[PDB]
């Protein structure tokens, strides 16, 4: 059982790693689409 | 801010 | 011990499924608002 | 070896906690792009 | 700092 639980943590893990580099480039485009707006703005304006 | 902004764009909501 | 160890597995798991899931949302919302923008860019320019 | 285990799952926990708390404030600012993208259509068309 | 240019770079290149 603990086996089982150990391999099911090294899982957990690896996505929790995946997802953690998901929201840091989900962050960045992020960051460039308030960018883009802003200048988008600044035109209309 | 479920309303707000205004004064130009208030900054992006301050962000 | 090992069985409240099992049971906290699962809930992590089952936040896990939720958190990929509102990631997975949160990507095609993203890739329309970089969408909608170069729409804009293009028409005021 | 549960020791190592029960340590593992704190570790996956908090860290799960700071990825929901990551994802609740992109999807705030997600939704104020969207709002701005909607008032810059609004004002061009 | 920053860069662009380029119409907007597709975006800052995705």
């Amino acid at each position: 059982r603990m086996k089982q639980i150990e391999d099911k943590i090294e899982e957990i893990e690896s996505k929790q790693k995946k997802i953690e580099n998901e929201i840091a480039r989900i962050k960045k485009l992020l960051q460039l689409t308030v960018w883009g707006i802003k200048q988008l703005q600044a035109r209309i304006l | 801010x479920g309303x707000x902004x205004x004064x130009x764009x208030x900054x992006x909501x301050x962000x």
